């Protein structure tokens, strides 16, 4: 139990949620966790900061949209999260693997 | 999401949660008070 059971609501949160992105603000309110609410867990459990564990995340959900042979890629980093295409182009820093060859793959 | 739901509901562990931007109590009390409803009754069949 750390700060009334929020672990238990963060991955169902993350799991229920749109392509939203989450942000202090965007979290902050409905989570019943306010900014230290969430700082303790980010450094206890996962030790990582945000942006690079819900670029990852993303990354994991579109590695099977991306096999689903789907002709609309640029709507692929949009339906899971990332507003722009040349952001998610966070794959070449992560995997240095191209968008087209995986999706390939 | 139903009025059964928000009528029978304590106000003790409703107005704690820190994301509510407000409660509107003025609604609230328009929707109990005026219709008869007090601090938690227990309806018939609320439920649809």
């Amino acid at each position: 139990t750390i700060s009334a059971q929020v672990i238990d609501t963060i991955v169902e949160w993350i799991d229920d949620n749109l392509h939203q992105p989450l942000r202090i603000d965007d979290i902050a309110r409905h989570a019943g966790y306010s900014k230290w609410h969430l700082q303790r867990l980010f450094l206890q459990y996962k030790g990582e900061s945000l942006g690079r564990y819900i670029r990852e995340r993303k990354l994991l959900l579109a590695a099977r949209d991306l096999r689903d042979t789907d002709q609309r890629v640029y709507d692929i980093c949009l339906k899971y999260g990332f507003d722009s295409q040349q952001t998610f182009t966070v794959f070449t820093r992560t995997f240095n693997q191209p968008p087209g060859a995986y999706r390939k793959e | 999401h139903y009025i059964g739901d928000l009528v029978q509901r304590t106000e003790v562990e409703l107005l704690k949660t820190p994301n509510l931007g407000k409660k509107s109590l003025t609604e609230i009390k328009d929707v109990l008070a005026s219709r008869g409803l007090s601090l938690g009754m227990r309806l018939e069949n609320w439920p649809p």
